[PDB]
């Protein structure tokens, strides 16, 4: 919360997913004292969530993808943000993007959970959003709910360069650098290096190809 | 600003948003 | 040894009463102890030192005593350091202990000042404290060490303060550090130029954790209780007591902490939002006006855009303060705070506009210029109705007429007039009255007929600077006479008046009276009257030189011509200084000058004034 200025929406969603996954286990509460402490921590959590929805409103202002808003609403409901006004803005934004969206890219489990999170009255006021969510949850992507937050960030938003590189990715980057240093006239060395690169293309980052192709241009 | 203490942070991070605001062609390669 | 130690400690503890300080006993004891202190352990020396010292005893024997024991402690510490790498040097390793170092810091830090020997000795003990820092377990001792260094006016190395902060971080778990000692350490570290922001972050966290823990404790007590289930002055006192109980600190110091955090660029979300509801809002009414201004500037620097805090402050200022009581500086700060476009519009902006109109119309340069700029910023917003801006149009026309007056007096600088005209041009203001057009025509005549050079030659630069200093002293933020004017500002104003002749000061006072009616403070009027009386009395003026020594400067011979003295008499008649107008010495001096120069009407006026005075 302290070091949160100009937060990309993808990173904020990843942090929200991390916070959701680290939630405390629920046990029977002593009705006398420690449930009072439960509420005492709950109000602080709600204040932090209000700070988060400030940046959510900012992202609505500038513009965000539908996947990001769906994930943010999912996490906010899971942690608990019962404002019913931010969700109205979410429904309005989804209605703005209802026509210009694809159900074959979003997440089915996220769609089901966000449809449950959004109140039935809100969907009654906005029918197109309800149809879009129904289509996404009936037809979409499966398995993106069990992915780790780092895997979700990488698959959802490449070119982030946040997590450290594995050995194979570093080897590919070394190959790319050596291709860059090699002169353009030497076709044999470039051919050998490219053949070495494509032998490990499966295990390297997908976005890094943007650099690889660049060598062929230079 | 002293509170930054030589930490650009998200404005100077490696995030995809910051890497998607330039047109160099990625030819030379980092 | 033990008998002499007991005797000297008994005498030192008896010297607490000034009646028990005697010259014979100190002359008997201090030199005999002086010659034998080579046979005393460091612990015995520190026990002797720690006892209370009388001022006369300290000046006669205390200072040399401390210097010699400091030298001996340095010698024994050097011997111990060499060993690690009167038989006391032989056992120097054991004598020099971390507890000894800590108590030495505590005692000599509050007793020493700005001296070279103290600086060298303190550097030595600082190095040795770096050597033996890890043993201490109570952070309050480190806080006392920092306070002693702050009193000594000596800045240890940056790495030493960083190490002290890291020790604060490490030791805080075993023994939690209080909010008031945290504030004291924060002030000390800020004063001694510690750039590292990490220690400030840690200290702010230490304050905030205690505050929120106390708030949560009271809230959990209330929740458990519910599960089991002048009045204005009294309310202000109760709010102040509650705030002091919760924060362990006076509201002014809390507000200055917030101002410091705002200046350093800390976010408003993590330092103002948590404390707004429980701390700021209920205690807002009991705040002193200086705390009000500091808090307003804190919100301005923090770029706070939360109406949750903004609206109640405006409501309090409009309904609980009243236009006559609130200083216009706070009102201007609030209007600048609501100026930025990212700031959401409060629902009570019309109340603020009405308060601005009332305050700035009941009272009667650059201030008007800045007001016009921020009115332009407010008018830029699309959520502002035109009718609410209609009073602001009249305010701007009032400022235009005031500039119309100031341009005629050749007092205001033409750059401010150009800025104001540019503001009115870019605002597309409906100049119904036409006074802006007349102002522009007069500015054109200024630029065409005489020019800026002749315009600035219309008056005297000394009079202008005297008027500026007088206005600055008068417009100083005393917050409705809540705080007396600073002594340093008094000395600065007296020095400014001393270097300027009496006639120029009187002309500046007359110009101030003409421009602003009944706007001179009694203190400034008394200062001006005293300066003029001293100048014209012939007894000289008291001047504080660069050595802070009072010197009687003889009064300068004011070579006044017939026209010059007639102008002086006219200024005396038109001055707001009642004491100067009724001062017999001034009239006697004018009579002497008139006799020397030979004019009759001035002599008659002086004779009549003297007859009325007597």
């Amino acid at each position: 919360a302290k070091t949160a200025s100009d937060i990309p929406m993808i990173q904020l969603c990843a942090a929200l997913k991390c916070f959701v996954r680290g939630l405390m286990q629920n046990v029977e509460t002593q009705s006398l004292d420690e449930q009072v402490e439960h509420e005492l921590e709950k109000e602080d959590m709600d204040a932090f969530l209000r700070f988060c929805v400030e940046n959510l409103r900012r992202g609505f202002a500038d513009g965000m993808e539908v996947k990001c808003v769906m994930a943010a609403t999912e996490s906010l409901y899971q942690l608990g943000y019962t404002s019913t006004e931010f969700y109205e803005q979410v429904a309005r934004y989804l209605g703005s993007k209802c026509s210009s969206a694809s159900a074959s890219v979003n997440s089915s489990e996220t769609a089901t959970a966000v449809c449950l999170a959004l109140g039935e009255d809100i969907l009654d006021r906005h029918p197109d959003v309800h149809t879009f969510l129904l289509e996404v949850e009936k037809s979409g992507l499966k398995g993106e709910a069990s992915l780790s937050p780092t895997e979700w960030m990488n698959k959802n938003d490449p070119a982030n360069f946040i997590t450290p590189l594995t050995e194979i990715q570093q080897e590919g980057w070394n190959i790319i650098n050596r291709m860059v240093e090699t002169r353009a006239a030497d076709t044999e060395k470039l051919t050998a290096l490219a053949n070495e690169y494509v032998a490990i293309l499966k295990s390297t980052r997908v976005d890094d190809l943007k650099y690889f192709f660049g060598v062929f241009e230079e | 600003n002293p509170w930054n203490d030589g930490d650009a942070g998200w404005r100077g991070a490696a995030t995809g948003a910051r890497a998607n605001r330039g047109r160099g062609g990625f030819r030379r390669g980092r | 040894l033990e008998e002499l130690v007991e005797a000297v400690t008994l005498y030192l503890r008896a010297t607490k009463n000034p009646r028990l300080v005697s010259a014979d006993e100190e002359h008997i004891f201090f030199p005999v102890l002086m010659e034998r202190l080579n046979e005393f352990h460091v612990s015995q020396l520190l026990d002797v030192v720690e006892c209370h010292w009388a001022r006369s005893t300290l000046v006669r024997y205390g200072t040399t005593f401390k210097d010699m024991v400091r030298d001996r402690i340095a010698l024994i510490a050097t011997a111990a350091a060499k060993s690690a790498s009167d038989l006391i040097i032989l056992r120097a390793a054991e004598e020099m202990s971390p507890e000894t170092v800590l108590r030495c810091i505590i005692v000599m830090g509050m007793s020493a000042g700005r001296r070279k020997r103290d600086l060298q000795f303190f550097q030595a003990m600082g190095m040795f404290l770096v050597h033996h820092i890890n043993h201490y377990k109570d952070p309050h001792e480190l806080v006392r060490v920092l306070t002693a260094f702050a009193r000594a006016k000596i800045v240890p190395p940056k790495r030493f303060l960083a190490l002290l902060g890291r020790r604060f971080a490490v030791l805080n778990k075993r023994k939690k550090l209080g909010s008031l000692p945290s504030y004291r350490a924060f002030v000390n570290l800020y004063k001694m130029g510690h750039d590292q922001m990490n220690t400030f972050r840690f200290l702010a966290d230490c304050i905030l954790e205690t505050i929120d823990s106390n708030i949560k404790a009271e809230k959990k007590r209330l929740r458990l209780a519910q599960l089991q289930s002048d009045p204005h002055l009294l309310q202000n006192l109760r709010a102040r007591e509650r705030f002091k109980r919760l924060t362990e600190l006076k509201p002014s110091m809390f507000t200055k902490l917030l101002l410091v955090l705002a200046r350093f660029g800390a976010p408003h979300q993590q330092y103002l939002r948590p404390t707004t509801v429980p701390l700021i809002l209920p205690t807002l009414r009991a705040f002193p006006p200086p705390s009000f201004t500091r808090l307003l500037r804190a919100m301005s620097l923090f770029r706070t855009t939360d109406l949750d805090l903004i609206e109640p402050v405006i409501d309090f200022m409009a309904d609980s303060l009243g236009p006559t009581n609130v200083v216009p500086a706070d009102v201007l700060q609030m209007v600048r705070l609501v100026a930025p476009p990212d700031v959401p519009v409060p629902r009570n902006l019309v109340k603020l506009i009405s308060l601005c109109e009332a305050v700035y119309s009941s009272s009667a340069p650059g201030d008007m210029c800045a007001v016009a700029v921020v009115l332009l910023k407010i008018q830029m917003k699309d959520d502002v109705p035109l009718e609410a801006l209609d009073p602001l149009t009249r305010l701007m026309e009032f400022f235009a007429e005031r500039m119309y007056l100031l341009m005629k007096l050749h007092i205001v600088s033409l750059t401010h007039v150009d800025v104001f005209t540019d503001l009115c041009r870019q605002q597309q203001h409906p100049d119904v009255s036409g006074h802006i057009e007349r102002l522009c025509a007069e500015r054109r005549r200024v630029n065409d007929a005489e020019g800026d050079d002749e315009y600035y030659s219309q008056l005297d630069i000394d009079v202008r600077e005297t008027l500026h200093r007088i206005l600055i002293v008068n417009d100083y933020n005393t917050y409705g006479q809540y705080r007396p004017t600073p002594g340093v500002l008094q000395v600065d104003f007296k020095q400014a008046l001393t270097e300027v002749s009496a006639f120029d000061v009187l002309e500046a006072a007359d110009l101030f009276a003409q421009a602003f009616s009944n706007a001179l403070k009694p203190a400034v009027e008394r200062h001006l009257s005293r300066s003029i009386i001293a100048k014209l009395d012939g007894g000289g003026e008291e001047v504080i030189t660069e050595g802070n020594s009072i010197v009687l400067r003889p009064p300068r011979e004011l070579l006044l011509t017939r026209e010059d003295l007639g102008k002086f008499v006219c200024l005396l008649q038109r001055t707001p200084l009642r004491r100067v107008r009724a001062s017999p010495v001034v009239w006697r001096f004018v009579e002497e000058k008139a006799k020397k120069l030979g004019m009759d009407d001035v002599l008659r006026v002086v004779e009549n004034k003297l007859a009325t005075a007597v």
